[PDB]
């Protein structure tokens, strides 16, 4: 949002994994398709 | 022939000058190294030569005749025909502007590389009209052996048997006949790079000659490509002239160059085809056994660690949407040694597109043997179009190796680049407001003798500066006129209180100092207010603040007030906020006044008072982030355009291609009178030198070339019965000296009362030269009409380089030669290297944008916002950092902020990392206290910090460097280590005074570093206790010392009687 | 003979700059319904001057589509895989380069040199096309193209081809490698649209042990050669590098000898 | 004969002496009248602060000279080098020795490069061997030399002591006057039969 929300190091760390895991499963649907 | 043997042989063989076959490569010579620049001075330098000699005794053997010799005894008409002559010389082949009208000849840069290179006209002129970007290594060699020394070299027809064995075995083809000369010196210098066996000894001979002329040649072709900017013929020409010197071609080993290897392991080497990148990843056991020889395995192993091999690392960062910042870092990955790389390595990076047609930025690195084995940063400007490549490409050759060259592609796809600068708030064309504008009467009667009209930029910005008073961004030059802006909210704001607070931070301390005397005259003399001036003492602060009205000050003096905002109250009961000179807000003091402006901005919006904000700084491109950071409306933005200025500054650029700086320093003295006495005959310079005891230096070579020509004492406007009363009063011999001729100087080292008078001197009009040094351009009370910045570049001993000068300090110098009534306009001429000549034109006529550097210096920040209760969680530090300019330029500029998008997320991911990495440090560090990786509670360690204003790594180390049984030995070398040291002055010629100044300390210091600033404090702090003599530069650093040394005692003592410790405290 | 052809080739290469100037496509018979190419003219003025009048020289071009516009694709990256090829075909080897560069665009096809001008396709380049496209499962049959550079007098006539369903399975099926195979069909190709551009800037990837150029030592080159390649400037076809022996291989001082001279 | 011209007088000296007749003498009592500026008591002498240039125009007569020099001041310290290299290498060779043995085309370049202009205040002895081929292709490149150093010490007031040394040939008051030498007492014309 507007306001930056603070996050600690470790909650940063699991939604890049997130987020990482997300791409993966993009790029293992795009090779499928 | 034996008449002239028994001429020889008998005395009886006069010697005849033949000068004039090479009186146009002598003239060329003569311009090209300053001797000669008019037809004049070209009689003058031809008439002390043997020729004139020869003619004047001898006119029938030098072509004159007995009426030309009766017309002209001096030998000054055919000397002007010479001249004139090797002018017409010069100009037919394009190596000197020569214009017939005036006789004054510019030497271009074809003539300097021909006269460096030794290069005839006529090879000059085959080499500018036939080397072309888009051509071939074919046509290279025919171009090169078309060149002029090979005039007389004809095709022998007993040879052409063997040209012809030869055009069979060259691998460089010959695209003309074998009856043509140029094909036959090709074939000749095939052979001799391929190491080929001749047969002839005349074609052996000629074969030699050849060779001997075509290193020069391929030498002044490089430097001819490395001007005109093709990459390729660079490249190719830098390739031939490896193969001319290596005597080797350029798909041979690259063991072939050393000297040591044997010829049939060279051999061997070269049969297999390997590559030489993986013989360095095998050990000297596999490179052995993989070429089938196990004895010469390691001296192959030898030879590859020998071999010149760097690494380089690329760092960008967009600074603007036209160029960026790129940082090369080249570490040397190879073994150094006197019989292989000898003293020094030299380099040539070139930065070039994906087309590789460009060379956009060419540049030399000479890696020396005291500076080896570590990497060095070289910081170069590369220009990006609209049509942005994908990546450049930095290809970084060896000068001397051959097949020694890394290329390191920059990628350009990821780069987040700036968005489009917005256009500047352009000035109307109304009228110049009157001193009757004003409302109150003392408050025009302080500018009715000054000016009887405002500028009009200053009549633009009273709408919004005196009949109102919101936040105005006053983006103007230097001499536009911002202290009338900056008087006129001054007294807007007095006039809508007469008890206000009124405070203006400047980061420069003379400039505030400057302004405190101004506003002594101003303010408190004719308005009778209370006009102080902030000190570094923090009791006295208070004081000053609350009875004072208007209160100049530093960032670093406003910081130990801004951090107690809360429990100050006179700091929150503020009525004006001006702060000087914003756009020095991301260089030295920068981040120190962001944080200050944003301390102030939060407090403004915390304490139900809207503090009228006055941000005057110079003509920034983003200026909508700077005013939105500090609060600025649309309507109160009057950044005006650099072009935009009253005084019209018509700005010179020298490029000198001088690799070595002191080399550039005595080379560019000439050029600098030169400009001196062509720009401003009868008006006052400012000259900029580098150094302090370079200014004395750039002085007397101005005096001496003052005495030089006619124009003796030419800038000394007034007698010496003036000045006798004003050379009494001076310490220096040698600068009262100076000052006779009219030329005074200017340094850090000299006495400021001698300052004063040589500024006295200065702008009454009897002296026309100032040589003031590179620390004294910002605090400086004059205004002349030149400005001549010879060498902007600064010789650090703590990193040993040459690192160029910052931009506000050359927007400063620019800007000190505004004279409003003094001179119709300002001429700027800045000498300096052809690498920063295009960075200085570019940052000169556009905008230079603000980049918040705050995220070096966070912790001190961050320490001092926990401290007060401010930043008490992870979310209250995101918030406190995101009311500064940092979150307002990152958000226009990502990647010069080190992020990967400007989303919300990647910016609160790396806010939230930069988060993390300050609570780590502040917790390494004992300063703060982290519970549950979420609360921040200040520790007494980081209460220590913020409250005597000193760093957290300083206050770590005296947490460790001090125990219960220390010493005065100790506690001064523990003082000496501390963060505050890091920033001492380190130049040439002061690590002898340092090593003679270690033997008289009365504290020995286990092995002492001359390069090392802690160790110069030390021996500082070692001379100022014992009361020893030293020099005016070790003094001027023993001051800064001592004038943080009072905080760092204060800051140990605190920590002593924290830790619970008597006898320490006691010694501290 | 490569005696007295390998200097009549560097001179004509050498004056293969100014042909670059004077570039054509063949903008006829265009079916107006697949993806357009968006070559840039960077990059093909890089791949002319890189290629010989007699051996063609072939490259494979990776890009990806505009954005909001999968009607057209934009060949931005042009690899030239280590390859000997003829008058008449590429020996383009088996491996199919990959890279991080590469990571984030599709293969857009081939780009071969034609040292003549053929109205129609070649049927050894459909039929090298299909073999590819079978090989590399990366490769569409309604996603890559052969642009077959042809050479004009003074220009360099471009053109766009495409292999219909039909052309591969031919091309796939067939196995000669004779002038006139069996089974080519003047519907196994189809010309598809291909337009130059000035607006973005296209990216060469080079091998990063060897060179490209492999015409000039065919005993080096082979077939199932594994190659990495990295973002460089390739070289040109009669380079010094190009051509080792050429270069090394002549053998290893009583004449006038002149020191400290005027250098 | 010449001996208070070269030890005691620091003049432009003109010596027209015959092959072999010691031409290397009067250079090495230049060097050692140069080197007598810089006493230096407490050591040996003071290397840092004078320089002598010595032009010869064959490169193995410059290797000699360099050998001679390095062979008879090796008791004074006197760092005896020839310029050679690339522009670095001598400039590095020139400030890191006293004695410079050069060709003249070779101290024409390092002066049109700037690779001397550093050191230039430090020459204070221009040793000029072999002048008599000023008729030859050396020519005009020690004439534009000679040029550059009367231009040097008309203007800078630099105060070199020049000691040029040329065959038994006609026309030598010419030269004299060139090379800005006293005729009375810097011209020293030696027959054949000296």
């Amino acid at each position: 949002e507007a306001k930056p929300k603070f996050l600690s190091k470790a909650e940063r760390e699991a939604e890049a994994l997130k987020r990482r895991q997300q791409e993966v499963e993009e790029r293992q649907r795009m090779l499928e398709e | 022939e034996l008449q002239y043997y028994l001429s020889l042989l008998n005395q009886q063989l006069p010697i005849e000058s033949q000068m004039v076959s090479k009186l146009p490569d002598m003239l060329n010579a003569e311009i090209v190294l300053g001797n000669v620049q008019n037809a004049k001075d070209a009689v003058n330098w031809l008439g002390y030569a043997y020729l004139y000699i020869r003619m004047l005794r001898s006119p029938t053997l030098y072509g004159i005749s007995h009426d030309d010799l009766k017309g002209d005894p001096l030998l000054d008409q055919r000397r002007l025909d010479l001249v004139h002559t090797a002018a017409l010389m010069l100009d037919k082949n394009n190596l000197v502007k020569y214009d017939k009208k005036t006789g004054n000849f510019q030497v271009t840069e074809l003539g300097r590389i021909a006269s460096h290179y030794y290069i005839t006209n006529d090879t000059v002129q085959t080499y500018n009209q036939l080397l072309k970007p888009t051509l071939s290594e074919i046509e290279l060699f025919r171009v090169f052996s078309l060149s002029s020394e090979f005039k007389n070299i004809t095709v022998r027809e007993e040879e052409k048997l063997e040209l012809q064995k030869l055009l069979e075995r060259v691998p460089i083809p010959v695209k003309e006949s074998i009856e043509e000369p140029s094909a036959k010196i090709n074939v000749l210098l095939q052979a001799f790079i391929s190491q080929l066996k001749l047969e002839g000894f005349a074609l052996m001979a000629d074969m030699v000659y050849v060779t001997q002329s075509a290193g020069r040649l391929m030498r002044a072709i490089f430097e001819i490509v490395l001007n005109r900017g093709w990459a390729q013929l660079t490249d190719k020409t830098l390739n031939l002239c490896k193969m001319i010197d290596k005597r080797m071609w350029q798909s041979m080993c690259p063991l072939r160059q050393f000297r040591k290897l044997p010829e049939e392991v060279v051999k061997k080497i070269e049969k297999k085809n390997f590559p030489f990148e993986r013989l360095y990843d095998l050990n000297h056991n596999e490179i052995g056994e993989l070429i089938r020889m196990p004895k010469m395995g390691k001296t192959i192993h030898k030879y590859v660690h020998l071999f010149p091999k760097l690494e380089l690392s690329v760092h960008l960062q967009p600074i603007t949407r036209s160029t960026l910042k790129v940082e090369l870092t080249i570490t040397p990955d190879f073994q150094w040694d006197e019989k292989v790389h000898g003293s020094s390595e030299a380099f040539w990076i070139l930065v070039e597109d994906v087309d590789s047609e460009v060379i956009l930025h060419h540049e030399y690195f000479l890696l020396k043997a005291k500076y080896a084995q570590d990497e060095h940063l070289i910081t170069f400007f590369v220009p990006v179009f609209e049509p942005l490549p994908p990546q450049y490409f930095i290809r970084v050759v060896s000068d001397r190796w051959l097949s020694c060259e890394t290329q390191l592609p920059v990628s350009f796809r990821h780069l987040i680049l700036p968005e489009k600068y917005p256009p500047p708030t352009e000035l109307l064309d109304l009228q110049p407001l009157p001193v009757s504008a004003l409302r109150n009467s003392a408050f025009e009667s302080l500018y009715q003798d000054k000016f009887p009209f405002f500028n009009p930029i200053q009549t633009q910005v009273f709408n919004t500066v005196y009949n109102s008073d919101d936040n105005v961004f006053v983006g103007a030059p230097t001499g536009s006129g911002k202290t009338i802006c900056a008087e006129f909210a001054i007294l807007r704001m007095l006039l809508q209180s007469s008890e206000g607070r009124c405070v203006y931070i400047t980061p420069m301390e003379a400039l505030a100092e400057q302004v405190y005397m101004d506003w002594y005259e101003k303010f408190q003399d004719r308005l009778n207010k209370k006009v102080v001036l902030l000190t570094g003492e923090t009791s006295t602060d208070l004081k000053l603040l609350g009875k004072g009205n208007i209160i100049i000050s530093t960032p670093e003096k406003w910081d130990i007030l801004s951090r107690r905002w809360k429990q100050r109250k006179n700091v929150q009961n503020i009525n004006l906020f001006v702060v000087d000179e914003v756009h020095l807000i991301g260089g030295e003091n920068g981040p120190v006044l962001e944080v200050i402006c944003s301390r102030m901005r939060y407090i403004s919006s915390q304490i139900e008072r809207p503090i009228r904000i006055v941000a005057l700084s110079s003509s920034l491109s983003n200026a909508k982030d700077v005013a939105h950071w500090l609060g600025c409306s649309a309507t109160s933005t009057f950044n005006f355009h650099p072009n935009v200025r009253p005084v019209p500054l018509e700005l010179h650029i020298q490029g000198f291609n001088i690799s070595h700086t002191q080399t550039r320093l005595l080379s560019m003295a000439k050029p600098v009178y030169h400009a001196i006495t062509k720009h401003s005959p009868k008006k006052p310079v400012i000259v900029f030198v580098p150094s302090r005891k370079q200014t004395r230096l750039t002085a007397i070579d101005i005096l001496t070339t003052c005495a030089a020509d006619i124009q003796r004492q030419r800038f000394l406007h007034c007698t010496e019965k003036d000045l006798i009363p004003y050379l009494e009063k001076l310490s220096d011999s040698t600068l009262k000296e100076t000052l006779l001729n009219g030329v005074g100087y200017l340094h850090e080292g000299l006495s400021p009362m001698e300052r004063r008078l040589v500024e006295q001197l200065f702008s009454s009009g009897a002296i026309q030269v100032v040589v003031a040094s590179r620390s004294l351009c910002w605090g400086m009370n004059v205004a002349a009409h030149l400005v001549i910045i010879m060498d902007t570049q600064y010789y650090n001993g703590k990193i040993h380089a040459y690192v160029d000068y910052p931009i506000y300090d050359v927007l400063q110098m620019v800007g000190h030669a505004n004279r409003p009534l003094q001179d119709d306009e300002g001429r700027c001429v800045i000498m300096c290297q052809g690498s920063k000549k295009d960075f200085f034109k570019k940052f000169l006529y556009e905008p230079l944008p603000v980049e918040s550097h705050l995220d070096h210096c966070m912790h001190d920040h961050f320490n001092a916002e926990i401290v007060t209760k401010t930043i008490e969680n992870k979310q209250d530090a995101v918030d406190y950092l995101t009311w500064t300019f940092l979150y307002r330029r990152m958000t226009q500029n990502p990647n010069y902020y080190n992020l990967q998008g400007i989303s919300h997320r990647h910016l609160s991911d790396h806010l939230s990392e930069l988060v993390e990495q300050t609570l780590s440090d502040l917790e390494q560090s004992k300063c703060i206290s982290i519970e549950d990786e979420m609360d921040v509670a200040p520790l007494n360690l980081g209460m220590i910090a913020a409250y005597y204003y000193i760093n957290y790594t300083t206050i770590e180390l005296f947490s460790m460097s001090l125990n219960a049984k220390t010493k005065v030995r100790g506690l001064i070398e523990i003082i000496s280590n501390a963060a505050e040291y890091e920033n001492i002055p380190i130049r040439h010629h002061e690590d002898n005074l340092l090593r003679q100044l270690a033997q008289k300390v009365p504290h020995k210091l286990n092995n002492p570093k001359f390069n090392d600033p802690h160790v110069k404090t030390n021996l500082l702090l070692q001379a100022h206790l014992s009361r020893m003599q030293l020099s005016a530069e070790l003094q001027s650093d023993t001051e800064e010392i001592l004038s943080k040394a009072i905080r760092l005692i204060q800051a140990c003592v605190d920590v002593l009687s924290s830790n619970g410790w008597l006898s320490p405290a006691l010694a501290a | 003979s490569s005696k007295t052809e390998w200097r009549v080739r560097a001179i004509s290469a050498a004056n293969l700059h100014l042909r670059t100037n004077h570039i054509y496509v063949s903008s006829d018979d265009i079916k107006e319904t697949g993806y357009t190419y968006i070559l840039p003219k960077n990059v093909l003025k890089k791949f002319i001057c890189i290629s010989d009048l007699r051996a063609q020289i072939a490259g494979y071009l990776y890009g990806v589509s505009p954005p909001d516009n999968p009607q057209v694709k934009e060949i931005r990256c042009i690899v030239m895989v280590p390859q000997w090829g003829t008058h008449q075909t590429v020996h383009l080897p088996g491996q199919l380069p990959q890279h991080e560069y590469l990571k984030e665009m599709e293969p857009l096809g081939w780009i071969h040199t034609q040292p003549n001008e053929s109205p129609q396709l070649s049927p050894q380049d459909v039929t090298t096309h299909a073999k590819i496209m079978a090989d590399n499962p990366s490769w569409d049959g309604e996603k890559t193209i052969i642009i077959t550079c042809s050479f004009t007098p003074g220009s360099c006539t471009l053109t766009a081809y495409k292999l219909t369903p039909s052309g591969y399975e031919w091309g796939r099926q067939n196995t000669d490698k004779g002038n006139n195979p069996k089974g080519y069909l003047p519907s196994h190709y189809e010309r598809v649209q291909m337009l130059l551009s000035d607006r973005f800037l296209g990216f060469f990837m080079v091998p990063a042990q060897s060179s490209w150029n492999y015409n000039f030592m065919g005993v080096r080159h082979d077939p199932n050669m594994k190659y990495e390649l990295q973002l460089a400037n390739p070289k040109e076809f009669y380079h010094e590098v190009h051509r080792p022996s050429h270069f090394l291989n002549f053998a290893l001082v009583y004449s006038a000898d002149r020191e400290d001279l005027y250098a | 004969k010449l001996y208070r011209a070269a030890l005691e007088t620091d003049e432009n000296l003109l010596l027209c002496a015959p092959t072999g007749a010691g031409k290397t003498n009067v250079a090495l009592m230049c060097m050692l009248r140069e080197i007598g500026k810089h006493i230096n008591m407490d050591g040996t002498i003071n290397v840092d602060d004078f320089k002598i240039i010595y032009i010869a125009p064959m490169r193995s007569l410059v290797q000699e000279m360099v050998g001679s020099f390095g062979k008879r001041l090796a008791t004074y310290g006197i760092t005896v080098a020839e310029l050679t290299g690339d522009h670095q290498l001598c400039k590095e060779e020139i400030s890191a020795t006293q004695i410079i043995v050069c060709t003249p085309e070779k101290w024409d370049i390092i002066t049109r490069k700037g690779g001397e202009r550093t050191y230039t205040q430090l020459v204070r002895l221009i040793i000029l061997d072999e002048i008599h081929l000023l008729h030859d292709d050396r020519g005009p490149v020690l004439e534009a030399l000679v040029a550059r150093a009367i231009r040097n010490i008309e203007m800078t007031q630099e105060d070199v002591r020049l000691i040029g040394l040329s065959a038994t040939l006609p026309n030598y008051e010419d030269v004299a006057t060139f090379l800005r030498v006293d005729p009375a007492k810097g011209l020293f014309y030696f027959d054949n039969s000296f």
